[PDB]
C-alpha cells in the first residue's frame, strides 16, 4: 500500500521529462508524502490509548 | 533489650501520631495536616496546569473542508491554466 | 564543659603542632585557638599524629609563637556569620568583619566544611544568560545555572571580564549575588567595592545585595585555602535558607590549589607531579561539587583560573577543566594581536551550544563561524613563510573572510573604555547570529577588514566602513 | 508510611543482633589519621585488600600490611574518624554484589543503590579482585557489536569481548561515541534472542553529578536505562571508591558473561582512575615511579582491562566487551598513560579537535584509529559481499596521501580527490542519531557506483537521507534481506546495484 | 501525580529525619543511661559463656 502509493509515483516522473514545469503536481506528490510520512510515524509513536488500571493505575 | 525496646517505643510516641496517627504532632509549632493532603494534594496539580490538562480538555478536532466544492470556476480556470504552461512545457 | 586546652610543640611556618592530654584529641577541621596579643589565632586541624599531638594549619601569621603556649578548643569547624545582614559587610576567612561598620548582627553561624547534596540534583541546561558579549554568545553561550570558566595567564584582562560580567548581569537579575575573591590584588578589591557604592548595587545605608568575601595574596596559605570555602557557605546559607538564585563570584580558584601545594610540602605528604599536592583533585572536586544547582535552588557560579606560564596542561587547570561547563580560555596571541576580549574562539566551547537548545540557525552559524576560524589556523604556517599569492582562490576567500570574523570578534567594554577610549558597547544574540551569518553569506566583502574592529553589530560595521572611506581613504 | 517504621524496628533488632556476636580482641587502635588514611596497631591476622568498619561507621580497605600497624585507606571523609578507635574486621575481602536487578537504578562503587530507588535485588555477591580468564577457556572475537555509527562500524570493527580505546582530546566526543552505541544497542534489547542482547554498564569516575545526571536522563529519555547499570565516582568521592568502582563495574558485567549473556562496559575517563591511584600511594608512602605515579598502574590497567573476554562453548560462550576512554593532554599521545593504554588496549578509536573543527562530528582520525580485529568482528553486509569494504582503508589512506603534496596529476587523481570528499563528507553523522545495517550497506555502496555525481557537498546530507528513504520506501525487500541473512548474494548485489543506480538517475 | 507521590515519600522521611531528632533529644535525658551498664553486663556475660 505504502510501496504501491508511490510505486505510480516513479511513473510520473517518467511521464515528467516530456511535461518541465509542473507546478503542483510534484507539489501534490510532495503533498501525499508529506503527510503520508506523518502518517507511519503518528502510528509508530501511537501507544495504546490508555491508562494502565492494573500497573500504571 | 530494653534500650531498642524503648526507642521502639519512641517510634510509636512521638512519630504515631505524625502518620502512623493522625493526632497532628506535638513537638512541632506548624501543624502537619493543612499542609500535605489539603494545600499539597493539588500540590500536584500546583506544579502542572489545572482545569485545561488534568480535566485533560477532551476536545473536538477542528473540522477542515474541501476547495470549497466549487471546481467549475478553478478547474477550467486551471485547465485554462494548464494550456498556458503547456506552451511553457 | 570544661575548655579543652593543650600546649604548643612544633610550630613550622605556617603549619602547628600542638600535644593534647587525656582523650582530649580535638577533631580534624575544627578550630582551636591562641590568644596572641594582636587578637585571635584559629588553628584549623589538618591530620592527627598520635600521642595526643595533632597536626594544625594557621589561618593567620604565626608570628611570635613560642613553643607552650595555651591553645584553646572551640569545639568545632570555624564558624562564620550567615545571613541577609552579610550583605553589604565586608568579611574575611574567619568571619570577623573587616568594614569596621560594627559587629555584624548576624541569626545564624555555619561551619564552613559541608558535603555535597547527594543526588538532589536538578539539571536544567536550557536557560542561555544573556551576557552581551559578541564572541561568548555565539561559540559558548552561559547557562544561568552553570559553572563559567575564565581562565587566562598574567594580564590577559580575565578581571575585565569578570567586571564586564558583574555589570550585565548583576544589575538585571533577581537574586543574590556573592563575590569571594581569592588571592587577588587589594587595589582590584577596593576598586571593585567603590564600583558597586556607586552604582548603587550596596548602599551603606539601603539593601545592599551582594556579600563581600576577601581573601587577598596577604592572607598566609591557609586563610587563602579556607576563604572560597567560607564564601561557598554565604552562598549555601543563601540558597537553601532564603531559596533565591544565588551568583557566586571568585577570583582565582588557581590560588586555592596553589595554597594546598603550599601546605602540603611542611604537612609532610610525598610531592605530586611538578610540585603539587597529591590531594589535589580530591580537595578540588570537594570544593566544587558543593557549588550546584542544589534542587530547592539555583546557582550560576563564574569561576576564575589563572594558568602558570600559560601552560594549559597545568595539573590545575587540566583538572578544573573536567569541572566546568562553559570555558573560557583568554589566549594570549589573541591579546598580542589586538583583538580584546583575547578569548580563542577554537578552544572556547560549551555543552549548551547544540540545535535543540540553542537553535538550529544559531547552531549551522557557529558551526560555520568555527570553520572560517580553522581554515585560517590550518593554513597559518604557509601563509606564515610564502604568504597568501601562494594560496587557492578559495583558500584566499576563507583566510580573508577568516581575518574579518577574527577581527569582528572584538567588543568594547563599558569598564575597560580608558582602554580603549571608545565607550562600551552591548549586542544581543539575535542581532549577533543574524551580523554574523550575514558576513558569513558573503554579503560584506568589499568592506575593509579594519571596519570589523571595536564595534558592534553588521551596521556598525557599515558605519565605520562608510567613515573609513570618507575621510581615512 | 507506618511500614518503613517496623522495617527499622526489625533493622535495628537484627543490628543489635549482629554487633552482639563478635567479642573481637585483635580489634585494632586507631594510632595516627592522615589525609584519608589511618595506620591503626592492631589486626594481628588480617587479610590482604580486607574490608573493615570503623566504630564510626566508615569503611576501609587494607592496602599495606606492615609489621605492626596496618595502612587502611577510607571510602569516605577522615571526617569522622579520632585516634584510638577500635576498627571492626568484616572476615571477607571487598566485595560487591552481583545480579539482574541492577537493571534500571544508578550506584556507588561498593554496590549501594544511591539513585534512591530502594535496595537491590542482588543474585550473588563477587569480589572487586577476580582472576581474569585463562588461555583456553575463551574464544575469539567473532560476533560483531553494531556501534550505529558508519565510520566506527565500516572502518574500524569492534565485536563481542574485544578492548577499543577512544583516545581522544577533552570534549572531542569520546562519551558520544559510548552513549551513542548504547543507544543503539536498544534495537535487539528489546527482542527475545539472548545471543544478540547487550546490556551496558557504565563507570563514571571523577565526572561531577550534574553530569551523570544528564547522563541518566538522556538513557532514561531513549528508553535505554532499562538495560543499563550506572556505577558513578565522583570527584566529590574519596579516592579509594574511585579507584576501586571500575574493578566492582568488571565484576557486574563478568556476572553477565559468566552466565552466557552478553555486556559491555565502558571504562569511562581510565585516566582519574590513575590519578586517583597516585594519590592512594602516595598518601600511603609508596616509593613513586615515573612522573609522580606508582610504578603498578600498568598492572592496575592489565588486570582490570583484560578481564573482558569473549568465553568459548564450553563455558557458555558468554562475552564482555571493554569501551576505555582516555583524554590525553594537547593531543600528546607519548604521555605514560596514553602510552600504557594503547598498549594494553585491542585497537583504539583516536578524536581530535581539529577535524572536529573540520566539521566531522565523530572526528574519526582513520590514519590512527586501527582496530587489530578486522573481518571477524564485522558484519558479513559490511565486508566482502560490498566487496571495497575490505578495502576502503587504503582509499581514504590514499585520498589524505595527496592533498596538496600529492597534487592532481592527471583524471585519476581528479576523480579520487572527488570521491575522498565526497565520502568525508558522507561519513559526517549527528549525536543522538543511531543508524542500523541494513541501511549502512546501501549509504557506502553508492559511494562506488556513483557518487562524484552527488548534487554538491553542502547537499550530499539530505542525499543520503533520501536514498535512505528511497530504500525504506518501494525498496523495504532489500533492506529486509540484507538485515536477516547479514549478507549481500549475486542477486542481491544486482538488486542493490539496480537501485543505486536507479535513484543515480533521479 | 506518580512523582508527587515519590516526592511524599521522600518528605515523609525527612521529618522522620527531624522526628529521630525529637527522639533521640529524648534518649539523652532519662536514667537508663544508670540502667544500660547492666545490660551490657548481662549481654556481656552472654557473650563469652557462648565461646
Ligand atoms: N576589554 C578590554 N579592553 C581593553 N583593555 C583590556 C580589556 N580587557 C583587558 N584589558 C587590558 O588587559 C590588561 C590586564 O587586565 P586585567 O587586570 O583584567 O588582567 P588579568 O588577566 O585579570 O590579570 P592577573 O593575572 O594579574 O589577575 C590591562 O592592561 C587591561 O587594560
Ligand atoms: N555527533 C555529534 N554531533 C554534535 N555534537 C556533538 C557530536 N559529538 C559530540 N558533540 C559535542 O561535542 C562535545 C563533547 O562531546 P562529549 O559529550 O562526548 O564529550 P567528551 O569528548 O566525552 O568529553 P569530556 O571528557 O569533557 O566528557 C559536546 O558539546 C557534544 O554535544
Ligand atoms: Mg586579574
Ligand atoms: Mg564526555
Amino acid at each position: 500500500a505504502k510501496s504501491a502509493a508511490n510505486k505510480l509515483d516513479w511513473a510520473k516522473v517518467i511521464s515528467s521529462l516530456r511535461i518541465t514545469g509542473s507546478t503542483a503536481t510534484q507539489l501534490s506528490s510532495f503533498k501525499k508524502r508529506n503527510d503520508e510520512a506523518r502518517r507511519q510515524l503518528l502510528e509508530l509513536q501511537s501507544q495504546p490509548t490508555e491508562v494502565d488500571f492494573s500497573h500504571y493505575r | 533489650q530494653d534500650l531498642y525496646l524503648r526507642e521502639l517505643k519512641d517510634t510509636k510516641l512521638a512519630p504515631s501520631t505524625l502518620q502512623d496517627a493522625e493526632g497532628n504532632v506535638k513537638p512541632w509549632n506548624p501543624p502537619q495536616k493543612p499542609n500535605l493532603p489539603e494545600l499539597e494534594l493539588q500540590g500536584p496539580e500546583a506544579l502542572k496546569a489545572y482545569t485545561e490538562q488534568n480535566v485533560e480538555t477532551a476536545h473536538v478536532a477542528k473540522e477542515s473542508e474541501e476547495g470549497e466544492s466549487e471546481p467549475i470556476e478553478e478547474d477550467w480556470l486551471v485547465l485554462d491554466d494548464a494550456e498556458e504552461t503547456k506552451e511553457s512545457h | 564543659s570544661t575548655p579543652i586546652t593543650g600546649k604548643v610543640t612544633a610550630v613550622i611556618g605556617a603549619i602547628v603542632d600542638v600535644h593534647f592530654e587525656q582523650s582530649e584529641l580535638p577533631a580534624i577541621l575544627n578550630a582551636l585557638e591562641i590568644k596572641t596579643p594582636q587578637g585571635k589565632l584559629v588553628l584549623e586541624v589538618a591530620q592527627h599524629l598520635g600521642e595526643n599531638t595533632v597536626r594544625t594549619i594557621a589561618m593567620d601569621g604565626t608570628e611570635g609563637l613560642v613553643r607552650g603556649e595555651k591553645v584553646l578548643d572551640t569545639g568545632g569547624p570555624i564558624s562564620v556569620p550567615v545571613g541577609r545582614e552579610t550583605l553589604g559587610r565586608i568579611i574575611n576567612v574567619i568571619g570577623e568583619p573587616i568594614d569596621e561598620r560594627g559587629p555584624i548582627k548576624s541569626k545564624l553561624r555555619k561551619p564552613i566544611h559541608a558535603d555535597p547534596p547527594s543526588f538532589a540534583e536538578q539539571s536544567t541546561s536550557a536557560e542561555i544568560l544573556e551576557t552581551g558579549i559578541k564572541v561568548v554568545d555565539l561559540l559558548a553561550p552561559y547557562a544561568r545555572g552553570g559553572k563559567i570558566g575564565l581562565f587566562g595567564g598574567a594580564g590577559v584582562g580575565k578581571t575585565v571580564f569578570i567586571q564586564e560580567l558583574i555589570n550585565n548581569i548583576a544589575k538585571a537579575h533577581g537574586g543574590f549575588s556573592v563575590f569571594t575573591g581569592v588571592g587577588e590584588r587589594t587595589r582590584e578589591g577596593n576598586d571593585l567595592y567603590r564600583e558597586m557604592k556607586e552604582t548603587g548595587v550596596i548602599n551603606l545605608e539601603g539593601e545592599s545585595k551582594v556579600a563581600l568575601v576577601f581573601g587577598q595574596m596577604n592572607e598566609p596559605p591557609g586563610a587563602r585555602a579556607r576563604v572560597a570555602l567560607t564564601g561557598l557557605t554565604i552562598a549555601e546559607y543563601f540558597r537553601d535558607e532564603e531559596g533565591q538564585d544565588v551568583l557566586l563570584f571568585i577570583d582565582n580558584i588557581f590560588r586555592f590549589t596553589q595554597a594546598g601545594s603550599e601546605v602540603s610540602a611542611l604537612l609532610g605528604r610525598i610531592p605530586s607531579a611538578v610540585g603539587y599536592q597529591p590531594t589535589l583533585a580530591t580537595d578540588m572536586g570537594l570544593l566544587q561539587e558543593r557549588i550546584t544547582t542544589t534542587k530547592k535552588g539555583s546557582v550560576t557560579s563564574v569561576q576564575a583560573v589563572y594558568v602558570p606560564a600559560d601552560d594549559l596542561t597545568d595539573p590545575a587547570p587540566a583538572t578544573t577543566f573536567a569541572h566546568l561547563d562553559a570555558t573560557t580560555v583568554l589566549s594570549r596571541g589573541i591579546s598580542e594581536l589586538g583583538i580584546y576580549p583575547a578569548v580563542d574562539p577554537l578552544d572556547s566551547k560549551s555543552r549548551l551550544l547544540d540545535a535543540a537548545v540553542v537553535g538550529q540557525e544559531h547552531y549551522d552559524v557557529a558551526s560555520k563561524v568555527q570553520e572560517t576560524l580553522q581554515t585560517y589556523k590550518s593554513l597559518q604556517d604557509i601563509i606564515a613563510i610564502l604568504g597568501m599569492d601562494e594560496l587557492s582562490e578559495q583558500d584566499k576567500l576563507t583566510v580573508e573572510r577568516a581575518r574579518k570574523i577574527q577581527r569582528f570578534l572584538s567588543q568594547p567594554f563599558a569598564v575597560a573604555e580608558v582602554f580603549t577610549g571608545i565607550p562600551g558597547k552591548l549586542v544581543r544574540l539575535k542581532d549577533t547570529v543574524a551580523s554574523f551569518k550575514a558576513v558569513l553569506e558573503g554579503k560584506y566583502d568589499n568592506i575593509p577588514e579594519h571596519a570589523f574592529y571595536m564595534v558592534g553589530g553588521i551596521e556598525d560595521v557599515v558605519a565605520k566602513a562608510e567613515k573609513l572611506a570618507a575621510e581615512a581613504n | 508510611k507506618a511500614q518503613p517504621t517496623e522495617v527499622s524496628s526489625i533493622l535495628e533488632e537484627r543490628i543489635k543482633g549482629v554487633s552482639d556476636e563478635a567479642n573481637l580482641n585483635e580489634t585494632g587502635r586507631v594510632l595516627a589519621v592522615g589525609d584519608g588514611i589511618a595506620r591503626v596497631f592492631g589486626l594481628n591476622n588480617i587479610q590482604a585488600e580486607e574490608l573493615v568498619e570503623f566504630s564510626s561507621g566508615v569503611k576501609g580497605m587494607a592496602l599495606n600490611l606492615e609489621p605492626g600497624q596496618v595502612g587502611i585507606v577510607l571510602f569516605g571523609s577522615d571526617r569522622l574518624v579520632k585516634e584510638g578507635e577500635l576498627v571492626k574486621r568484616t572476615g571477607n575481602i571487598v566485595d560487591v554484589p552481583v545480579g539482574p536487578g541492577l537493571l534500571g537504578r544508578v550506584v556507588d562503587a561498593l554496590g549501594n543503590p544511591i539513585d534512591g530507588k530502594g535496595p537491590i535485588d542482588a543474585a550473588g555477591r563477587s569480589r572487586a579482585q577476580v582472576k581474569a580468564p585463562g588461555i583456553l577457556p575463551r574464544r575469539s572475537v567473532h560476533e560483531p557489536v553494531q556501534t550505529g555509527l558508519k565510520a566506527v562500524d565500516a572502518l574500524v570493527p569492534i565485536g563481542r569481548g574485544q578492548r577499543e580505546l577512544i583516545i581522544g582530546d577533552r570534549q572531542t566526543g569520546k562519551t558520544a561515541v559510548a552513549l551513542d552505541t548504547i543507544l543503539n544497542q536498544k534495537r535487539w534489547n528489546n527482542g527475545s534472542d539472548e545471543s544478540k542482547k547487550l546490556y551496558c554498564v557504565y563507570v563514571a569516575v571523577g565526572q561531577k553529578r550534574s553530569t551523570v545526571a544528564q547522563l541518566v536522563q538522556t538513557l532514561e529519555q531513549h528508553d535505554a536505562m532499562k538495560y543499563s547499570i550506572i556505577v558513578a565516582a565522583t570527584a566529590s568521592e574519596a579516592a579509594p571508591l574511585q579507584y576501586l568502582a571500575p574493578f566492582t563495574a568488571a565484576s557486574i558485567g563478568e556476572w553477565f558473561r559468566d552466565n552466557g549473556k552478553h555486556a559491555l562496559i565502558v571504562y569511562d575517563d581510565l585516566s582519574k582512575q590513575a590519578v586517583a591511584y597516585r594519590q592512594l600511594s602516595l598518601l600511603l608512602r609508596r616509593p613513586p615511579g615515573r612522573e609522580a605515579y606508582p610504578g603498578d598502574v600498568f598492572y592496575l590497567h592489565s588486570r582490570l582491562l583484560e578481564r573482558a573476554a569473549k568465553l568459548s562453548e564450553k563455558e557458555g560462550s558468554g562475552s564482555l566487551t571493554a569501551l576505555p576512554v582516555i583524554e590525553t593532554q594537547g593531543g600528546d599521545v607519548s604521555a605514560y598513560i596514553p602510552t600504557n593504554v594503547i598498549s594494553i588496549t585491542d585497537g583504539q578509536i583516536f578524536l581530535e579537535a581539529e577535524l572536529f573543527y573540520k566539521g566531522i562530528r565523530p572526528a574519526i582520525n582513520v590514519g590512527l584509529s586501527v582496530s587489530r580485529v578486522g573481518s571477524a568482528a564485522q558484519v558479513k553486509a559490511l565486508k566482502q559481499v560490498a566487496g571495497s569494504l575490505k578495502l576502503f582503508l587504503a582509499q581514504y589512506r590514499e585520498v589524505a596521501a595527496f592533498a596538496q603534496f600529492g597534487s592532481d596529476l592527471d583524471a585519476s587523481t581528479k576523480q579520487t580527490l572527488v570521491r575522498g570528499e565526497r565520502l568525508t563528507q558522507l561519513l559526517k553523522q549527528n549525536q543522538y542519531s543511531p543508524l542500523a545495517t541494513e541501511e549502512q550497506v546501501p549509504l557506502i555502496y553508492a559511494g562506488v557506483n556513483g557518487h562524484l555525481d552527488g548534487i554538491e557537498l553542502s547537499r550530499i546530507g539530505e542525499f543520503e537521507s533520501s536514498f535512505l528513504s528511497y530504500l525504506k520506501s518501494n525498496h523495504n525487500e532489500l533492506l529486509t534481506e540484507i538485515r536477516e541473512k547479514g549478507e549481500l548474494s549475486k542477486e542481491l548485489l544486482a538488486s542493490l546495484k539496480s537501485a543505486t543506480e536507479s535513484f543515480v538517475a533521479t | 501525580w506518580v512523582r508527587y507521590e515519590a516526592s511524599l515519600r521522600q518528605l515523609e522521611q525527612r521529618q522522620l529525619a527531624k522526628s529521630v531528632i525529637s527522639r533521640v533529644q529524648s534518649e539523652l535525658g532519662n536514667p537508663k543511661f544508670q540502667e544500660k551498664v547492666l545490660q551490657q553486663s548481662i549481654s556481656e556475660i552472654e557473650q563469652l559463656l557462648s565461646k
